[PDB]
């Protein structure tokens, strides 16, 4: 799905733009998340990190759509139901 | 071809024409009670329903006999007295009538503490320590086994359990009645193997049974000691005013029980329906017959239940065209009263042969207590068919559907060890199933001589009715586990059990992340678990269910479920209650949660080692029910 | 449709067809030797298994990763020194080159007394005791483990471990060798539960871990160590003659031990061909990968077998219309050196997948190290699988048959703590064989860096013709077991088996009458699973193999003989080998024999107790094992 490609060339466009301030992680963080409506934005240590705590939320929340961005990872979700359960287990994974 | 609704129709219309009051009349008999486990009167009552199960022609009625070991009274009389330590007084209080089985058979003497329950919290809510002490408390929260543990785990050196008028509004004050001690089912000299003869009755003990003497005492053996005590007893106990909390400086009691072991001969009464297609996979629904007293509400309801469930699927089969794909066994069981004895011990002694094909229990003990509330406890597997039950079954009073809370299954009590249901759930692995028409109060005559077919027939006007209630509920639950190639076991529901639990460590949360422990495992082990079931209620939806292969391989694999939440890392022999969900020991999740909660006290309570351990082992015990679930071995995705 | 003799030929026509020295030799090249587990060329080696599983076209390939603990060798060097009680001398005897992993990280000084082979009895039979010193003992005859337990037993405060040229003619008197002294399976650090991260890895230690120091050390170094020693050896013991007993007055040993722990990932291989009938059942094929040295007798025969067995039977499914009814699965293991630590935590993970669904394993570890012998070790449930296959499978020297003996079966050996086989069969229930073509001696260079492709192929020019003879049993194995309707699992042997057992018990009649305790009930015991056989096979007789449901579950209650012969009174962490005829544990019948032989041996070493409850779970084991197998639980007659 291309949507989900222009997306990501919307969240480089928000890094270089976040770049060229100086920002903090949660900064861009909150940047990711208003630019594409996610619900729930995590910045992990490491991709692999990021990939892990995603497959696990991906495994309970099926209709999440992840976005893995460098060491962030970017849920969307369609309901408040998906956005509490996300945000519950990216919080106590 | 008949289908649920033709069922339903037909079990209606018989429940219609079914008197269940004629046959608690009967059982409550000269010739039935009392019916003391291994007495001439429960022979009688065995055989009275051996011949009832031949003339319903079942497919086939057999007995097992068992040599157990229960606890009687000797012929020297226990005793409560009360002595004044300055050596010039001795007071009989009481020499009473009932006792408490697995008792030790001690004489002891010291101050006496009042616990209100006998509970933990109790204990630990105490201004006066209870160690090297008698301890006196209520009956009706925990079973006397859990309050004479508690009581031994600080020391106490005796226990006295009486009934108080604000729980037990009993006019007598005098009655007397009768519990058991032990903490464990069955035979408490054949820890985890069946009481044969092939084994020859070796000398083992079981943990569970108490080194202190424990005695039932009157109301107004109660009362008369607190007329020796002091301290008013705290407001939300909520009990009598002549309540009081230790004796005083210059009173002792003095406890005496001399209790003996005597090795009796159990029968266990089965008939069995076979099914028509798959007969080797079956339903187990189960009463206790034995009672101290006459019992017709602990034991003649159960009893008179199942003879007429019997007596009504057997004629649904020969004569109505009901054809269930799978069997039904109908069991009498004995020494219930000493700790579900006849129903553990049969486990134990054919558990290779109910393994994977005894899929669902159903226990008859205590159906009806009541009109107000219709309370279940039983393993979630269930949760779905009580639900569906409750939705179309109506009150035996208002008429209206038991169906009334959407949200009962988030209060449902799980089974506890006076339950004859929790060794099915908790050792063998079989999911089990508890109901009853009960009030919030307590039936005040349980283990008593007033517990007779009067006293029930007044304060429920409306017996037959209820018991018709109580028989449908049944029978529904057995036509659903059997008429159909679907087994009606939701999976789905432990995913919510999942849920609780990684919420209920949520709240140490920082105890273990300074443990350098994560809880991230757990939740890909629910996310694995959760994609499984998703993944097996496709493939039932794209089955073709007259396709026998592939609903026989999906419904193996359901039927594999409750057995593989066993502990596999325990000893069955010194803990055979393995489920842990449902069972008792370290290595059940609330022992683990206890433990954990354990690290905030800061004292030496806690136990590292022992919750990495259970942590580890738990984590894949839930990874291995998910991987299990997902299919086979090599369709297993790890990361 | 092809029939038994069509496979049996065209196995046979691929057979002739296939180059086993080629791939064996490619195993010895330098990108693949040494190996050690967790090596980088360990995991070269797995890949490329792995890639040629899929090059096969498998139905589906597939790798495990563990995370195990092993003992490697310490930047200190181990030695072995002579000391001089005249404080004026000290000698260094050695610094060896192998190691035994395991082992306590310890210095030890004291005598050095000669034990022949470690076994109790070769303990017993010694004129002076171990205590307080040091051991050192020939390998051949038990695993290391077994030796190191047997001295620590006796308070022994170390093992040496050499090889004598009588029993090991090795020209090269300065070899070293390496081995491992943990008695038990699997990643010792992990005891019962999977090396998984989701675990966590909590403290755990193996009971199994020894506590003293073991090393091996060169013929040259043990022959240093007895010219410092005195006695000779007996003539009995069949060694050279420069073997001495004890150490000197003046002379005493020191051993140093420094090996340290290190955790490692090893990688299981996998690969499976679906069945086309029945494809959630399957047989197991594994072979040890790892190996210290270059390891072409201890692991490239048994890997170069798997390979092509492999892919001779992808090509006879794929091209030859080989339709197994069954799954076959191919394994390749890693850490087998440690103990079959691959296979062991890949059954401990997946327990619940393989639970009745895993029906058979066949081992392929050093099937080729001679050619005068053809030895098998196996559960009964495959003798006649074997029977079968050594009437028609020729050797490949002499061209005769395999099948010359027509007892061979009453002198099979039981597999042993160092086959991969045993915690299959022991542990999980899975019944196991493993085969070789070897001599009467050991084959000398195992272990050793003499473990090369020159040194096999020089011993046993027709390498190519034995290893093809070794996999045509493999592959006439894996055909028979899923090729048909029916398993060809024997369950009748057992009968045997118990008539020994009995036949055991009876040289200790007195004693069973001196106790109060009678035979009668394995007598009965015996007698209902013979009944049980015999309607099996009726009902096999009597069944139409076209009725896909009835052949299911007739097959579901053979599958269910192996596991019901777990013991399930034990817990499966703490003695993982719970199978009643051939674990290990006071559960075991040999151990009820060893316990009821010290009551003639009048010391106090019989326990009496213990026999007893020994007794009644042995029997109810055995009562419920023919129980299971009679059929459905009302259809048993037992009173
Ligand atoms: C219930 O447990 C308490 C606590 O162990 C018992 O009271 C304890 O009794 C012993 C001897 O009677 C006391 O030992 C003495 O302690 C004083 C403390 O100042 C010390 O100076 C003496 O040298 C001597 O060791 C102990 O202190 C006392 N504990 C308390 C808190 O008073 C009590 O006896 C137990 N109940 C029964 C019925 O046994
Ligand atoms: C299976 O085990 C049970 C329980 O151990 C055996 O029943 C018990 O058998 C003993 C010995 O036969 C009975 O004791 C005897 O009682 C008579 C009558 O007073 C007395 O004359 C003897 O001197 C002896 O004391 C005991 O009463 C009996 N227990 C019960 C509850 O019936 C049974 O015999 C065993 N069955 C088999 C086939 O081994
Ligand atoms: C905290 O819990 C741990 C784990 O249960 C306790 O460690 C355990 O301690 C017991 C007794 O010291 C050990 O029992 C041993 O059993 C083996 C079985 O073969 C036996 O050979 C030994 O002689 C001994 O009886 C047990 O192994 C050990 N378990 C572990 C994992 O270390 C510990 O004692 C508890 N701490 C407190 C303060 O209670
Ligand atoms: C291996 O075990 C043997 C026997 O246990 C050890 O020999 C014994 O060593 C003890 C020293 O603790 C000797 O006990 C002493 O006996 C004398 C005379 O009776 C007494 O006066 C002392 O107070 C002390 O109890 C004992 O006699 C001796 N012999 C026997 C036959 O017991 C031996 O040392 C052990 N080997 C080691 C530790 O390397
Ligand atoms: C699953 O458990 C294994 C076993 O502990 C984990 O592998 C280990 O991870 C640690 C990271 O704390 C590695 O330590 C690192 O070592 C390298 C060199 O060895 C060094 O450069 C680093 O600074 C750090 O000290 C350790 O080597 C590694 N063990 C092995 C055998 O590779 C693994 O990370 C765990 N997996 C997950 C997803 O938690
Ligand atoms: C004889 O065997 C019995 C049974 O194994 C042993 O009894 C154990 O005793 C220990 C403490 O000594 C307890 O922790 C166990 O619970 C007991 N086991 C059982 C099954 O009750 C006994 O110790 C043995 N006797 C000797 C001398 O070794
Ligand atoms: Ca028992
Ligand atoms: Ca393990």
């Amino acid at each position: 799905d291309e949507r989900e490609e222009e997306q990501r060339r919307r969240l480089e466009e928000v890094k270089e733009e976040a770049k060229r301030r100086e920002r903090s992680e949660q900064d861009l963080a909150v940047l990711y998340l208003e630019a594409v409506n996610a619900a729930v934005v995590f910045v992990a240590d490491s991709e692999e990190e990021a990939k892990r705590v995603a497959d696990i939320v991906k495994k309970l929340v099926p209709e999440v759509i992840i976005f893995v961005h460098d060491n962030f990872v970017v849920f969307v979700v369609d309901s408040d139901e998906a956005a509490r359960r996300v945000y519950e287990i990216v919080e106590r994974a | 071809r008949l289908y649920w609704d033709d069922l339903k129709r037909k079990l209606s219309e018989k429940l219609d024409s079914t008197d269940f009051t004629s046959t608690i009349k009967l059982l409550n008999e000269n010739s039935y009670v009392p019916r003391e486990a291994g007495s001439q009167k429960d022979e009688n009552l065995a055989l009275y329903v051996e011949n009832q199960f031949r003339e319903f022609k079942l497919s086939k009625v057999w007995r097992d006999q068992h040599f157990v070991k229960i606890q009687v009274k000797d012929s020297a009389q226990n005793s409560v007295i009360i002595v004044d330590k300055n050596g010039r007084l001795v007071y009989l209080v009481e020499n009473p009538g009932g006792y408490v089985a697995y008792s030790k058979a001690a004489t002891v003497t010291g101050k006496l503490v009042h616990a209100n329950f006998g509970t933990k919290k109790d204990f630990e809510d105490l201004y006066t320590p209870v160690n090297g002490s008698i301890v006196i408390v209520r009956a009706g929260k925990i079973t006397f086994a859990e309050k004479v543990a508690n009581a031994e785990s600080l020391n106490a050196i005796g226990v006295l359990i009486y009934m108080d008028q604000t729980k037990f509004p009993i006019v007598n004050a005098e009655l007397s009645f009768f519990g058991h001690a032990h903490l464990g089912t069955g035979d408490p000299y054949t820890p985890g193997f069946p009481s044969f003869n092939h084994t020859q009755f070796p000398p083992s003990r079981s943990s569970g049974l108490p080194n202190i003497p424990v005695q039932t005492i009157s109301r107004a053996a109660a009362e008369k000691l607190f007329g020796n005590m002091e301290g008013d007893c705290p407001s939300d106990w909520k009990t009598d005013s002549t309540c009081r909390m230790v004796t005083s400086e210059s009173k002792n009691v003095k406890l005496t029980v001399s209790n003996v072991l005597k090795e009796i001969k159990i029968l266990n009464i089965f008939g069995v329906i076979k099914g028509f297609v798959e007969p080797d996979h079956y339903v187990v629904v189960g009463a206790q017959r034995d009672a101290w007293g006459p019992g017709a509400a602990k034991s003649g309801v159960g009893t008179a239940l199942l003879l007429k469930l019997a007596q009504m699927f057997s004629d649904m089969v020969l004569k109505d065209g009901f054809q269930p794909s799978r069997s039904i066994i109908f069991a009498s069981w004995s020494a219930g009263d000493f700790g579900s004895v006849g129903a553990t011990e049969w486990l134990e002694g054919y558990l290779s042969s109910l393994h994977l094909k005894a899929f669902t229990y159903i226990n008859l003990d205590k159906a009806v207590l009541g009109t107000s509330n219709f309370k279940v406890s039983a393993s979630p597997l269930l949760y779905t068919l009580i639900e569906k039950t409750m939705q179309n079954v109506k009150h035996p009073v208002t008429g209206q559907f038991l169906y009334q809370d959407s949200n009962w299954a988030s209060k449902v009590e799980k089974l506890t060890l006076d339950n004859a249901a929790f060794p099915f759930l908790a050792y063998s692995g079989i999911p089990a199933v508890s109901f009853c028409f009960c009030e919030d109060t307590d039936y005040p005559y349980l283990g008593t001589t007033m517990d007779t077919y009067k006293e029930l027939i007044e304060r429920i006007p409306e017996l037959n009715k209820v018991a018709r209630a109580a028989a449908e509920v049944a029978g529904q639950f057995v036509i659903k586990l059997t008429h159909d190639v679907e087994l009606n076991l939701d999976y789905e529901r432990y995913n919510s059990q999942l849920l609780s639990f990684v919420r209920d460590l949520n709240q140490y949360r920082a105890d273990i992340k300074e443990m350098g422990l994560s809880l991230q495992w757990l939740y890909s082990a629910r996310g694995d678990f959760f994609r499984a079931t998703s993944r097996l209620t496709t493939d039932f939806g794209n089955a073709e269910k007259t396709d026998r292969f592939v609903m026989k391989k999906l419904n193996d694999r359901v039927m594999r479920v409750e057995y593989h939440f066993l502990s596999p890392y325990v000893s069955p022999k010194e803990s055979p209650f393995r489920h842990v969900f449902w069972g008792s020991g370290s290595h059940t999740l609330p022992a683990l949660l206890e433990n954990l909660k354990l690290r905030k006290q800061n004292n030496g309570a806690f136990n590292e080692t022992l919750f990495r351990n259970q942590l580890a082992l738990a984590t894949w015990t839930i990874q291995g029910a998910a991987n299990a679930l997902s299919g086979d071995v090599w369709d297993i995705d790890n990361e």
